[PDB]
C-alpha cells in the first residue's frame, strides 16, 4: 500500500485544523534545488 | 602524580607573580580561600 | 576500531558545516540539523 503519504518536512509548524496540499522540494537557504534532489535538496513527499 | 587518563576539563587561570624568597621571618602577607561546590559547579573565592 | 573523542566546555556550530563542505550525507535524528544553534546539549562525544 503506497497510496498513503506523510509529510517528510516543512518550513514551519502547522495550525489548529489546517491542511496543506501543494508541494515543493524542501530547499534550505540558497542553491535552490528545482527538483535536483542533491545536497541540501530533500523530497517533501513520503511513501509507506 | 603518576599520570592522567581521561581529563574532561583543563585549565589555566589569570597571570600574576610571586616573590619566592629563601629567608626567615614573620608572615608579611595573608591569603584566604573559600572552596565550595553548589549544584554541580565548582567555585573559589580569595583575598590578599 | 573507531576513535572516540570528547567535546567539552566549548561552543559548536552548524553554519561552518556545509559552506563549501559538500559532504556525502548530512542529517540528524529527532531534531532538524538547521537549528543546531538554539539547542543546548551536554557532554558531547565524538566518534569517527
Amino acid at each position: 500500500n503506497y497510496n498513503y503519504l506523510y509529510r517528510l518536512f516543512r518550513k514551519s509548524n502547522l495550525k489548529p485544523f489546517e491542511r496543506d496540499i501543494s508541494t515543493e522540494i524542501y530547499q534550505a537557504g540558497s542553491t535552490p534545488c528545482n527538483g535536483v534532489e542533491g545536497f541540501n535538496c530533500y523530497f517533501p513527499l513520503q511513501s509507506y | 602524580y603518576s599520570s592522567a587518563n581521561n581529563c574532561t576539563f583543563e585549565y589555566v587561570s589569570q597571570p600574576f607573580l610571586m616573590d619566592l624568597e629563601g629567608k626567615q621571618g614573620n608572615f608579611k602577607n595573608l591569603r584566604e580561600f573559600v572552596f565550595k561546590n553548589i549544584d554541580g559547579y565548582f567555585k573559589i573565592y580569595s583575598k590578599h | 576500531a573507531w576513535n572516540r573523542k570528547r567535546i567539552s566546555n566549548c561552543v559548536a556550530d552548524y553554519s561552518v558545516l556545509y559552506n563549501s563542505a559538500s559532504f556525502s550525507t548530512f542529517k540528524c535524528y529527532g531534531v532538524s540539523p538547521t537549528k543546531l544553534n538554539d539547542l543546548c546539549f551536554t557532554n558531547v562525544y565524538a566518534d569517527s
